């Protein structure tokens, strides 16, 4: 053919959907302001959390004084006198 | 892909926009605006039309040109009084 005949389609393959455009840049927008809404959130927490001590990795010791108290060194008076019967 | 064609966009107003709180729904702001945009550009067109009618009226008219084509002059007059983006008086759409 003639130039003009293949520049036409060829610029109109060039160009793209406007339609998936438009839904692409409404779909963007709404999850950027969703993610927006939750990284306030999160900038939100204190540095220090309601819990904290209630963490079982912030206790250390109630769970292991309990097996060290029979240890020399660290009983209460009354509990060798009475333990020989 | 393309249409190669007329761009064809929709002329409904887009829904969930409430104007005494538009910054609520984001989503639906651009659509608004662009809606918007492209009533006043048809608006700019419509005048743009009636002053091309009056072109063609003062070569046609004569040297009597008020006597039959006075309808036209408040037609268009009308349409320029709520352009766009122009002078003081901004209109409200």
């Amino acid at each position: 053919g003639f130039i003009m005949e293949f520049a036409e389609n060829l610029v109109l393959r060039l160009m793209e959907n406007p339609e998936e455009r438009d839904r692409k840049a409404r779909e963007h927008i709404y999850e950027m302001h969703e993610r927006c809404k939750k990284i306030k959130e999160m900038w939100a927490l204190p540095i220090r959390p309601y819990g904290f001590w209630t963490f079982e990795r912030h206790n250390a010791q109630l769970r292991w004084d309990p097996q060290i108290s029979q240890v020399a060194g660290r009983r209460d008076p009354y509990d060798d006198l009475l333990e020989d019967n | 892909g393309r249409k190669k064609g007329l761009p064809e966009f929709e002329e409904s107003a887009p829904d969930g926009f409430d104007p005494e709180n538009p910054y609520k729904d984001p989503v639906a702001m651009v659509e608004m605006r662009e809606h918007i945009v492209r009533e006043k550009w048809i608006q700019i067109e419509k005048a743009k039309i009636l002053r091309e009618k009056v072109k063609w009226c003062y070569r046609v008219e004569g040297v009597n040109h008020y006597q039959k084509c006075r309808h036209l002059v408040q037609q268009y007059l009308d349409s320029t009084r709520g352009v766009g983006w122009g002078k003081d008086h901004r209109p409200i759409s």
